[PDB]
């Protein structure tokens, strides 16, 4: 069973005027759907039982 | 003794209504500059041999240290019972000979340590240190402090009961590094007028005083509402003897149906009052009057209704108390008031207040649980925190998963907190273009903070910014 | 019966010379002292210490 | 009760058995006056004599 759990993210650098949109283009994603659908097609695909 | 008026205290002299048995009541009033002991010894002894007397009250205005002891062996070399009612003879004892029937008008030593508890509990002060020097009922002062933490659910924590043994020369490196080693927000100090003033002069050195830190002493270290020497730190909050309502007139009427209630009673059962002899000698051959049997009931007496009673120590049963709070103008104020072991103070929330920020917070079954107050001691219990909530305020216990991480992380990134429930929606909503809920509130400045089951999304992250998540959802 | 007695504590002319012999070097180093003050004088001249 | 009379005829003494007055195993419980600690029960007997 998992034992450490944090998840991954995009690494700037400290004063980086990117910062902030960065992180709410992410958030949109989520609820959006985009980011369940790139699930499907590059993770989820079943190839033995 | 000290500067008054003879009469306005005459004036209600003749004025007990105590028809319903023939005290007739001889008052005299007496006055004399008499603080040293040449005059007192030579005025009570004196007494019985012009007037035949069985009974002195006495009352003072004066400061004195000692004369409450001075004045009590009279008592225990004669059988005349007297009274201390105003003044230093109303101060503490530690102990009275067994033949000194000597009683006083004040509060006990054991009740005084028993009040400091009783608004600890309603403010949630429970991290205190004790500081204590010599003197004659110190040893009860730690040990009745200790037999009520013991059995008690409520969460106390005790460190730094060392003393100041401060007898010797040149004290100032003793006594720094007995002080500094108290790191508690509240100090308990237990000394005397004149003795207090040397402990506080070393405290402003260290820098202790100031806000967060607060100290209590008892009802003889502040002594007089007038006098403030100017070395109390500002908030000092000390519990003494009502006298705003407790008049000196008053004072002398109250004492006087007392003794007469007492000594006339005995005729009713005894039928045979004892007549000592009006000398100051001859003392031994009287020894036949004995008084112990007037001694029986004199204590227990009532007057229109009340409890009088006092302790085989010489202590007021039943005594009134009010608490009192010194401000900037160095200037005694009221703040609270003690009768019948029930407390009523003046404020509702203490005044005094970045290291302090509010949190706003929600009840959710895992998360945040909310359970009412314990009803046996009327504050909240272990391992849960205090949290207002509005309608007049009602102060619950708040409890869960989330009040763990608050908890943990104030410990490291060293900051101080109040919560309380919200009462205007729940969790955040924006109607109309305004928000309303525990995101309502961190907008409007009136939270900074808000811990709970609040979820990040972008229409929130907008006006708030969040942390880094602690649970996935 | 098996009891205690103390020698010279009954003698009370004993005590006598002992008891300013202590005395004599006290005040001998209280003379070399600053603020030597005086105890109250009379019954009545003084209430303080 | 019966490893008690192998210990009798090991060690030769007597005994004379009662039990307990009120019936408890024991705790230590505090007087209401001060904070005057003693126990009660079956171990506080052992300790009265
Ligand atoms: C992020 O978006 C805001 C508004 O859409 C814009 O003003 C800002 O320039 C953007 N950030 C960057 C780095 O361009
Ligand atoms: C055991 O007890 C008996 C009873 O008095 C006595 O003879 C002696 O103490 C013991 N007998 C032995 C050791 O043979």
């Amino acid at each position: 069973e998992l034992f450490f759990r944090s998840g991954f993210g995009i690494g700037m650098r400290k004063d980086s005027p990117w910062k902030q949109n960065v992180s709410l283009s992410i958030l949109k994603s989520h609820e959006n759907g985009f980011m369940e659908d790139l699930d499907k097609t590059w993770v989820r695909y079943q190839e033995c039982d | 003794v000290g500067t008054s008026d003879e009469v306005a205290i005459k004036d209600a002299h003749e004025k007990d209504d105590f028809h319903h048995l023939s005290v007739v009541p001889r008052v005299e009033l007496v006055a004399m500059n008499e603080t040293d002991p040449k005059s007192i010894i030579t005025r009570i002894c004196d007494l019985m041999s012009d007037r035949k007397i069985q009974g002195v009250v006495f009352a003072d205005d004066t400061d004195q240290e000692a004369i409450a002891q001075i004045l009590d062996f009279i008592s225990a070399q004669t059988l005349t019972p007297i009274l201390g009612i105003h003044g230093g003879s109303s101060m503490i004892m530690a102990d009275k000979d067994e033949s000194s029937m000597f009683f006083q008008f004040g509060p006990s030593i054991e009740q005084q340590a028993s009040v400091m508890l009783n608004i600890m509990e309603e403010y949630d002060w429970y991290i205190f240190s004790i500081v204590t020097t010599y003197f004659p009922g110190y040893q009860d002062f730690v040990n009745k402090i200790r037999s009520t933490i013991e059995n008690s659910f409520v969460g106390w924590e005790l460190e730094e009961v060392l003393l100041l043994d401060m007898s010797l020369d040149d004290g100032d490196s003793k006594i720094q590094n007995q002080l500094k080693k108290l790191q508690s927000p509240i100090i308990l100090l237990y000394c005397t007028k004149e003795e207090a003033t040397y402990i506080f002069e070393v405290a402003n050195s260290v820098g202790l005083t100031g806000y967060g830190y607060t100290w209590i002493v008892p009802s003889l270290v502040a002594g007089d509402t007038d006098t403030v020497p100017a070395e109390f730190p500002t908030g000092l909050i000390s519990v003494s003897y009502d006298e705003w309502d407790y008049g000196l007139p008053a004072r002398v009427r109250d004492g006087i149906a007392i003794i007469t209630t007492a000594a006339s009673d005995m005729l009713s059962e005894h039928s045979f009052i004892p007549e000592p002899k009006s000398s100051c000698y001859n003392t031994h051959e009287k020894r036949i009057y004995q008084s112990n049997m007037l001694n029986r009931y004199l204590i227990n007496v009532t007057f229109e209704g009340r409890n009088l009673s006092f302790s085989e120590d010489g202590y007021q049963m039943h005594p009134k108390l009010v608490i009192i709070l010194l401000n900037k103008e160095r200037k005694w104020e009221r703040v609270g008031k003690w009768k019948d072991k029930s407390l009523q103070m003046k404020y509702y929330v203490w005044p005094r207040m970045d290291d302090h920020l509010s949190i706003v917070t929600l009840e959710e079954a895992p998360f945040v649980i909310v359970e009412s107050v314990d009803p046996l001691s009327g504050t909240c219990m272990r391992n849960t925190v205090p949290c207002q909530k509005r309608i007049g305020y009602i102060k619950k216990c708040c409890k869960g998963f989330c009040i763990d991480i608050l908890k943990k992380i104030s410990k490291s990134v060293k900051f101080t907190y109040d919560l309380y429930l919200v009462t205007n929606g729940k969790h955040g909503k924006k109607i109309n273009g305004t928000w309303n809920g525990m995101i309502g509130e961190v907008v409007m400045k009136r939270a900074y903070m808000a811990v709970g089951s609040l979820t990040i999304n972008e229409e929130r992250s907008e006006v708030v910014d969040f942390s880094v998540p602690f649970i996935e959802t | 019966i098996l009891g205690l007695q103390l020698i010279n504590g009954k003698n009370e002319s004993a005590h006598i010379s002992d008891a300013v012999g202590v005395v004599a070097q006290a005040v001998h180093e209280l003379l070399e002292k600053e603020n030597i003050t005086d105890p109250p004088r009379g019954c009545v001249g003084n209430t303080n210490i | 009760i019966d490893l008690l009379i192998k210990l009798a005829r090991t060690m030769n003494f007597t005994y004379e058995v009662h039990l307990v007055a009120d019936g408890k195993f024991g705790t230590q419980e505090r007087v209401n006056n001060s904070n005057k600690k003693e126990w009660n029960g079956m171990m506080g007997e052992l300790l009265s004599g």
